């Protein structure tokens, strides 16, 4: 749309929110394959931050192009390394969600603020495979990686 | 007094008067013509000039040509001697049977019945058509609308309804051919003579005919509905009686409307249409109604341009109806006739307290299995039957048997179908779909349900298939 | 000096001439430019006349003199137009000298109302097996020919025209059919080829060709069909029968859109004007069957519409289907596979033709419609394989080349073979072969029976039993 | 006997799945362009009406 | 009136689609140049000023309130169209209904993902 | 006589004339300019003022700047002295070789040959190129769409077409660069010099070039086609030839006309094309045809916007085409030159009633065997080549042998390769594939048919292979 | 200046979408006729007269050159939009970039199948 389209260029960082993503209950409904920052560069945020982020988008984009395909062609036909990137992306999507302090009236959840390093570490760990045994819904609407692990036990009974 | 033409362009003629400016809606008589050329005052352009719309061809008109104010809007015959006659938009006889000599005349423009004049009574009208009587039944004194694209079955359905509902109804009927085929008029007229609902020698005529077909210029088509309508009003009010009104086709009124709006120099609205589309239609539709004084059961054919039901013409029409019957090209092309969309036709009496819980439950059940099946059709179109769970296969088999049993041979369509026409009692319709939902015919092959009447005929066709 | 019978051109260039004066002109009256061009008064405004130009408005300049002609736009009419090629105004373009024409008729006359008509009832024999049997037409009916480019549309019209020779060389005057081919938008070379084709078939001697080609100005292209139509009406209103071909109406609507957009008419769906339906509706309404009290004459109209990618749902296709009495639909896929004429039966209808199909055709046709209805439904048990067996073969019987239209009795004998199972034992790639060997055998040996069928308009119980012999005798000896 | 029938059937099913998909590609391709043409025209008539009203 | 006199009122606008159609009519005949989808350039404002007047007053102003439920008709399930999004962008939430849900048996045919309330649990009793 | 510029708005210039007004289409010469500024009269506004479309930039024009009516439309030099020359839209040389000295000039706007001036016969225009003649043959005076785009032998094919038509039919060629890219126009001109078809030393040239470069105004690019068309009309009309006319490319003729339309204030039609889309096209195309004196055949390069064959531009275009040559990248990568797709390339005259029963049957066999060769390539990948039936083993050999015989060396590329080119007579083409289909050369090696002229040179190539 | 005096320059226009927009503004406000996307009939001309000025001169004229890398922003990868249509048509080739390739880790996000250079091998060293 002329209006929003003409605005992008006046910006150093763009957070793009999506109805499709909000519809799934993922809040904030930020689209990770369409949000950008000028400073998302290793010379600036460092090679550790940059690599993680890029990875998160990689598995997410890989997943996105498998979606419509395995939706009809069945899950079972997938390679055991492919259907792991399916399980991991689906967890990272949830781990992108987060209860907000100002949205307590909407969530039922307590607001949580995640320090930068803890975010990098949490995601680094999911990409690594350290939580393939943890259930999807454990990563949903929590703060730092600890609370996903704790949430996993509460769901075990 | 007397006015002079200062401008002509298709249907739209401007006329200047020195004294006596005719009010908006007044009918004006153009002088120096062999047949009566009426202009209706549409607007006051100012400078003692009015913009008018012609009810017939404007070839021959010269600037300077004289025009007389009639002092009123188009007035037309109304009352008992309109029965058996065909009149045009301006009430002239068009059957070559002479003067129409009524005591009364009426103006084609009236205001719509007031809010206090509304009736609140809702009573089912059984048509004998399975799909309609089941999913979206009509109501005595209600507003019925027949949506359909080019060639999908609008006119067959209306003719069928005239057969199935009119004959066994002790009242009068008005058929208003609006912007449709002339040869269909010729068909309708002789068919009625053949059946004697029109008698050429008795006083026993029961239908009045009003026609302004697709050979007429836009003004005529833009007003024929008002004429046809007006005749219906008389019978409703000045008798209190039960009137049936069939219009084919009402869309043509808005299209006609569209054609003069450019010439009238309006800024167009959406898709080229007249920006008065909504109110034009509203002032006209609100007149087509049951009142405390008498009931009108109206069945209007509604054409869908380009198969687009989001087009302003039909889109705006939906809110004027008590029951809709939306026909679907895709369905007709699969052989299901009448080509009724079962999940797009609705009725305001589809309510357990009006039609009874049994009727309501089966209908919702029929529409449920049809929607679940519709959801499964994309998985079907890539991977087909086989990839479905055993359960889905059952919803499929049952829905497909249900789609087929919604079809019906019409007495009016026997040449195209190869089957004698069928008319199913309401009970029988319910019990048929009920039984297909309880799984009673899971063992029968689909083809048995196609083009039959009562469920028992499907059974007979199954055994006949050996 | 005289601004009552005369005007001067104020402005020109949008295909519309603004003309000062002409105080006594009528709406829709022909005017005449100083350069010889004809025009039509469209806009009678307080201080000018909007004149639509019936040719190249390069030739009109500011200051040019325009004169009234006194006449509402009309065209030459009568029998002297047969065998002639004319432009949209009626002026001869075949260079065979003037039309010796004695009457003239308005191009915009309103179609006959309700009373003078009666439902169609006399066959309009195309000579095309698939059409005459499955999509049959009667005199007075409007049947649409519709399909993508290059699917066999014009072919339908042409063989139809050519078919009428069989009657036009008789002395049975009511059985005759005068043809008019209206070319709107075509290539001129295409038209020239066509009359050559007609001439070659000796059909041109009963055809009028009205031509408004790719390089004629838009107003001409738009006028042509109406000009064509009045010429037809001459026959309709005079106790005679005429067939008219609007080839094609897609192109004509394009002509009209160009005029309206230049006239600044608000664009609607696909930039077409509100009145695009009315443009075709009024025209085709003029095809009609007249009852005996108005002569018993008739005009049959075969309009052509060109679909984009088999899309029957688009604005203009649906307008015309909403006008005519059924459609022959021609599929690109069928045409590709060489199935010709490429008729989609399922999607084709004649809303009124069944009544005007001979009993003789009806006796073999009704069961063919039926067995083909069964076969479409199933495109290894006893019954459902036989409908495949029958189906492919009936499909081969409906194939047919061009310029060989068939007498009705010839069509039924061929279909008889099919619907009486005699073709079942043979292979699909031999039905065409059997058909020609069989058809020419019966033409040379069994004339008596074919005549009797034509004469009786029926297959009698003797004729049937006699036709049972002829087929069995031939099939056993067909190698 | 089991795997002969399996790969036979799978071959057939996937042949049909592919052909169905191909038929669906065309149908959506036709729709796209019918939509593509209408959007453009629609956007243009909105502009024209806007300039003409002045 | 109720709102400013310490009382509470509820207003249904059935429907604002049709209102928009009527303002588009009025605006075009007054010769005001059409804008997106033939509606005027301020079709948003038409509904914005109407609905901002539904409001909760504080104690100093009476404690009264006015609650609105505009109604908008969509065309073929498209909650994302120009007009629909305009109104969604005025109100404090929306209830989106769908035919597919409706006939699937989900009546009220509320689509949960696409509906919201912008006030959330503050408008509920502790119990709910 | 002389008028005065009253309005300059971009490439639209309005001029006022005190006395006689220049009719529409007339060419106006603007004074006081270093280079030639032609204004084509487009409209008569009234008040003695014409609206014109500029053929070059309008920067610098002043209100009051004198304008001389030339008294005619744009007149350009025509005749044999144009061959090897590059002119622009108004007929000036742009190859910097000095005046084009002809004894005739001609107007670029001419009406199409009359109904009587038409040849009622349909003749093949033998190209000498095997693929084309056999399968998608050119109609004398027909139009041909050329699909492909870049790197597919497009320039080589054009240049060979020019050469073969000069030799076999004694007709010349014209090339109309509509929206020619300056860079590519430089390249094509030199490519033509190097292949012989243009010769700068003597007067043996076979093409005449007319370039309407992309950086020229809308009106220029809209008219170049006409300029080239008239150069071609000389050869047909004055010399009795069968002429080749290349239009590159036909889509940019449409667009240019769309831009002109937009500048003249006209209302756009569907998808933003000029409302005169069909007529603009029609008045140019109809000039391409067979008269009794001669013929102009046109090879027109098509771009399909959005890959949409139903886009108004290609839709409108296709109405005038009698054949398509499709150049494919797939086929080129298989080393087939010309890169012509034998399945995609069609002709309207591929009809036994036009080309002869025999020519028909061979083409349809060649088409069939190639179609059936495509059916087996999967089973070739699945079961190998030695699990074919004995009839099927043959179809493959023959198919592959037909595939190569459709390839052919071009004279126009004798410089680049060292191989002598072949113009192959129609009957030898018909015969070669006739005899292949019959298996009269199954014993011969597959590679004998590759890059060869007539069938004798295949037997000659097989005997030479040690 | 470089092209004509024996030298070589590279020009990047960043971007032309935005240029066209600025011209569209002036045209519409000057009340010139709007076309597709409200662009005037001389928008192709605008860009085509710019990009033709990139060129390789012969030795007779100094032998210098000016190379142009025009930039065009698409909207949801619509290469068939009016202005993209214009510059694609005008240029000698296109380097197409995609967002999906970008996030696949393919950076630079060049679509190798779609991108083209009609100059081709003609501008490569024998090595490459
Ligand atoms: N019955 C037939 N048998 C074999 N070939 C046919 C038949 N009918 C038509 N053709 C051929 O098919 C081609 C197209 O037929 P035509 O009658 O031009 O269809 P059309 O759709 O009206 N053409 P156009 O108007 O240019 O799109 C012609 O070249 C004919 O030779
Ligand atoms: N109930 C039906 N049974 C069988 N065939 C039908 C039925 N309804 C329609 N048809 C077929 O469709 C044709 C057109 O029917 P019609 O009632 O004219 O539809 P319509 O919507 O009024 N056409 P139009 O007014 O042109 O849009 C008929 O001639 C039949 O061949
Ligand atoms: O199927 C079609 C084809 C087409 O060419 C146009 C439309 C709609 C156009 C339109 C144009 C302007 C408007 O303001 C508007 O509401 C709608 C629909
Ligand atoms: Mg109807
Ligand atoms: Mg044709």
């Amino acid at each position: 749309d002329p209006a929003p389209a003409t605005t992008f260029a006046h910006l150093d960082a763009t957070t793009v929110l999506s109805r499709a993503i909000a519809e799934l209950g993922i809040y904030p409904a930020v689209d990770p394959l369409d949000s950008t920052s000028r400073i998302m560069d290793p010379n600036i945020v460092g090679s550790e931050h940059y690599d993680v982020a890029r990875g998160v988008q990689k598995i997410l984009q890989d997943y996105k192009s498998l979606q419509d395909i395995i939706a009809i062609l069945g899950m079972d036909e997938l390679s055991e390394e492919d259907k792991l990137t399916v399980s991991r992306a689906r967890k990272i999507q949830r781990f992108l969600s987060q209860p907000f302090q100002v949205a307590e009236v909407f969530t039922g959840h307590l607001g949580k603020l995640v320090p930068l390093k803890e975010t990098i570490k949490g995601f680094q760990q999911i990409l690594a495979g350290e939580y393939d045994h943890l259930p999807e819904q454990a990563f949903y609407m929590v703060g730092p990686i600890e609370e996903a692990v704790a949430k996993a036990d509460k769901l075990a009974e | 007094t007397t006015g002079r033409i200062v401008a002509v362009i298709g249907a739209v003629v401007d006329v200047q008067f020195d004294e006596g400016l005719p009010p908006i809606l007044n009918a004006l008589e153009v002088q120096g013509r062999e047949t009566r050329l009426v202009l209706e005052v549409a607007q006051h352009l100012g400078e003692s000039t009015v913009r008018t719309i012609a009810m017939d061809g404007t070839e021959g008109l010269v600037r300077g040509q004289k025009v007389l104010d009639s002092g009123a809007p188009i007035r037309i015959p109304v009352g008992p001697e309109t029965l058996g006659r065909i009149m045009n938009v301006i009430g002239e006889p068009i059957d070559e049977r002479g003067p129409i000599k009524t005591k009364q005349f009426a103006a084609i423009h009236a205001e719509a019945p007031e809010f206090v004049e509304m009736s609140v009574e809702q009573e089912i009208l059984v048509t004998g058509i399975k799909v309609v009587d089941l999913l979206a039944p009509y109501a005595k004194g209600g507003k019925i609308g027949l949506f359909g694209g080019a060639g999908v079955g609008k006119t067959v359905l209306i003719m069928e309804l005239i057969n199935n509902v009119a004959k066994a109804h002790g009242g009068y009927s008005v058929f208003a051919g609006v912007g449709e085929r002339t040869r269909e008029g010729n068909d309708l007229y002789h068919e009625m003579i053949e059946s004697g609902v029109i008698n050429l020698k008795d006083a026993t005529s029961k239908v009045a005919l009003v026609y302004g077909q697709m050979n007429e210029p836009p003004g005529a088509r833009a007003r024929v509905a008002l004429t046809g309508l007006t005749v219906a009003e008389y019978f409703r009010d000045q008798e209190g009686q039960d009137v049936l009104l069939f219009i084919d086709n009402i869309f043509r009124f808005t299209q006609a409307g569209s054609e003069v709006s450019a010439l009238l120099g309006r800024i167009p609205s959406a898709v080229g249409y007249q920006p008065t589309l909504a109110t034009d239609m509203g002032t006209m539709q609100e007149r087509i109604t049951t009142t405390k004084k008498g009931s009108i059961t109206s069945v209007q054919a509604i054409y869908v341009p380009a198969d687009d039901l989001t087009d302003p013409a039909p889109a705006t029409t939906f809110a004027h109806l008590d029951a809709t019957t939306v026909l679907s090209r895709a369905i007709a092309e699969l052989g299901i006739y009448p080509a009724v969309d079962p999940l797009d036709s609705t009725s305001r009496i589809m309510d357990p307290n009006i039609v009874g819980s049994e009727h309501y439950d089966v209908a919702r059940g029929v529409q449920k299995i049809l929607q679940d099946y519709k959801s499964l059709q994309d998985i079907i179109a890539i991977l087909g039957m086989d990839e479905l769970s055993e359960e889905d296969k059952l919803t499929v088999s049952r829905a497909r048997k249900i789609q087929r049993f919604l079809s019906q041979p019409f007495q009016v369509a026997e040449v195209f179908t190869g089957h004698l026409g069928k008319l199913v009692p309401l009970k029988e319709t319910i019990k048929g779909f009920q039984q297909i939902l309880a799984g009673e015919y899971d063992h029968l092959p689909e083809q048995a349900f196609y083009m039959v009447g009562p469920i028992e005929e499907a059974v007979a066709k199954a055994d006949k298939l050996a | 000096v005289d601004l009552e019978e005369t005007g001067r051109v104020l402005s020109i260039g949008d295909g519309i001439a603004r003309v000062h004066g002409l105080r006594n002109v009528q709406a829709e009256e022909m005017v005449e430019f100083s350069s010889g061009l004809k025009g039509m008064s469209l806009n009678l405004e307080p201080d000018n006349v909007g004149v639509v130009v019936f040719g190249n408005d390069k030739l009109i300049k500011e200051g040019d003199i325009v004169k009234r002609t006194g006449a509402i736009v009309d065209v030459p009419v009568g029998e002297e137009l047969l065998g002639r090629v004319v432009d949209a105004l009626g002026n001869a373009i075949d260079g065979k000298g003037p039309i010796g024409s004695k009457a003239r008729r308005r191009v915009g006359l309103k179609a006959p109302g309700i009373i003078p008509r009666i439902s169609v009832r006399e066959p309009m024999q195309t000579g095309i097996k698939a059409v005459d049997s499955l999509v049959p037409i009667g005199r007075g009916q409007r049947e649409l020919i519709i399909g993508d480019r290059q699917t066999g549309k014009t072919s339908i019209a042409i063989d139809t025209i050519i078919n009428q020779k069989r009657f036009n060389d008789g002395t049975d005057e009511k059985k005759k059919l005068y043809c008019i081919y209206v070319a709107i938008g075509q290539k001129r070379s295409t038209v020239a080829q066509l009359v050559k084709r007609l001439t070659d078939a000796d059909a041109m001697k009963y055809t009028i060709v009205v031509s408004a080609t790719a390089s004629d100005a838009a107003p001409l292209q738009y006028l042509a069909p109406y000009s064509g139509c009045s010429m037809g009406e001459y026959f309709r209103d005079n106790g005679k029968h005429a067939l008219i071909i609007y080839d094609d109406l897609s192109k004509q609507a394009v002509a009209y859109r160009q005029m309206s957009l230049l006239l600044r008419r608000p664009p609607g769906r696909e930039a077409y004007p509100g009145d695009v339906f009315y443009l075709h509706s009024r025209l085709l309404e003029r095809a009609a069957k007249m009852n005996d009290a108005f002569g018993g004459g008739s005009l049959t109209a075969l309009p052509v519409i060109e679909t984009q990618a088999g899309d029957v749902s688009a604005y203009i296709p649906t307008n015309v289907i909403s006008i005519t009495d059924g459609q022959i639909f021609l599929e690109t896929e069928l045409f590709y596979k060489g199935i010709r004429p490429a008729i989609n039966v399922g999607l084709s209808v004649s809303r009124v033709g069944s009544a005007a199909q001979t009993r003789a055709m009806k006796q073999v046709a009704g069961t063919m419609k039926l067995e083909l209805a069964q076969y479409r439904e199933v495109a290894l048990d006893a019954a459902t394989q036989q409908l495949l067996s029958r189906g492919v073969r009936l499909t081969e019987l409906l194939k047919q080349g061009q310029y060989s239209p068939m007498a009705i009795e010839e069509q039924v004998a061929v279909i008889y073979a099919g619907v009486r199972g005699y073709l079942d034992k043979l292979e699909p790639s031999k039905i065409t072969k059997f058909e020609n060997a069989f058809l020419s055998h019966v033409i040379s040996q069994h004339q008596a029976l074919l005549s009797k069928i034509r004469t009786d308009g029926k297959i009698s119980e003797e004729s049937d039993a006699k036709l049972k012999e002829i087929v069995t005798n031939f099939l056993a000896g067909f190698e | 006997e089991s795997t002969t029938s399996e790969q036979s059937a799978r071959m057939t099913a996937m042949d049909n799945a592919s052909k169905n998909a191909s038929e669906m590609i065309d149908k959506l391709t036709l729709t796209f362009n019918r939509t593509r043409q209408a959007v453009i025209t629609k956007e243009l008539i909105e502009i024209i009406s806007g300039a003409a009203a002045l």
